[PDB]
């Protein structure tokens, strides 16, 4: 009697988990959604504990010695995965200031300065060089609508930031298409700390 | 003062 | 004596999955690593029956009415999504033919013919202008590189791949810089179907 | 014919 209650209780959680799951694993991504991307953060976020909290409970009471050294690896594992995300993720905050420094999916990001002001956008693929277009005053970087920006008003530098490393890219080539319409390339010059 |  | 030893079997085998989970879902993209995007993909491919027939079974043994009407709810949404996903994919793939259409984080497709062969690549962002720059015979696309490309053999025409649309751009900018290098602006002129 | 990359 009582057996069959708790069967019902165990299956019914973890088919609502399994959905937010299949949910967050089909439409978590910036480029789909933020909202549903909030939601698979969160689960990332209460994952790490739970997956070491539950290793170490196996480790407590293992089946065997096989299965408690494991358990003792799997929750190792972890821990270190909990510890490399937020020394990567602060060190690129440090560098930019950005929220988008805790965003798993980029590990590189580039920093613009619109007049007085700041933006930052993630860089698909590292390179060497990045191309600036600006059509009738708007500016769009390196594939990326970037806003509205003046072509006579163009940055001289450009940054590109990575966990370990802050690249600066200085301008070399200036075209003028019309009166506020041109095309730019930023090339890399030196290396920060 | 940075916006993204 | 037989009880505990359920819990540390289903313990155990609860643990390996979350750690799974985990890795999928902080590593699992193209832009980290192909190897744990391959592992998500075959987690989302199982994911979807599994939550369909969980929910199932919970609307065959249900706690009360509202656990009932809440899994048939859940096993819809299961089936609607799995079917969501297949048509938007094979609707990319009938008109690009790439495997890039089976990535629920990218709905966009470019498609850009090097010579005689054509190379795909995921957009970002959607836009009505494409700027592409070649260096030195190295030809690179919207801040994404394409690969070798002489400046005198480049494209005439570029194509963009939605679900639902196909949109065909064609070279307006034509500016030569040295031997091989130049830069090239596409526009769009014609909707598909 | 195709390459995705
Ligand atoms: C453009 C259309 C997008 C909407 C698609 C979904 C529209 C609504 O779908 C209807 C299908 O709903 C089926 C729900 O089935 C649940 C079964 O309920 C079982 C409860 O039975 C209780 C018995 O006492
Ligand atoms: C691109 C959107 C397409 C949406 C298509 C929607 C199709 C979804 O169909 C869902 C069908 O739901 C049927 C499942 O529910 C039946 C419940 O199982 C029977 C048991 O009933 C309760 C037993 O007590």
């Amino acid at each position: 009697d009582e057996v069959l209650r708790l069967v019902k209780d165990w299956n019914f959680t973890w088919s609502v988990v399994f959905l937010l799951i299949t949910i967050v694993l089909q439409y978590g991504y910036p480029s789909r959604s933020m909202f549903v991307y909030v939601i698979k953060m969160f689960v990332l976020w209460l994952l790490w504990p739970a997956s070491m909290a539950l290793s170490i409970f196996c480790a407590v009471y293992p089946i065997d010695l096989a299965s408690q050294i494991i358990s003792g690896i799997l929750a190792a594992t972890s821990c270190a995965m909990w510890i490399s995300y937020f020394v990567q993720s602060i060190r690129l905050f440090m560098r930019t200031g950005s929220w988008w420094s805790f965003n798993p999916e980029s590990n590189c990001l580039l920093n613009v300065p619109i007049g007085g002001t700041t933006v930052v956008r993630p860089l698909v693929e590292d390179s060497t060089s990045v191309t600036a277009v600006v059509t009738d005053g708007y500016l769009k970087m390196a594939g990326m609508h970037f806003g509205a920006c003046d072509f006579q008003r163009l940055p001289s530098e450009v940054t590109v930031a990575k966990p370990n490393v802050l690249i600066a890219l200085k301008m070399i080539k200036r075209q003028a298409y019309g009166t506020n319409s041109g095309v730019a390339i930023y090339h890399r010059y030196k290396a920060g700390n | 003062a940075a916006a993204a």
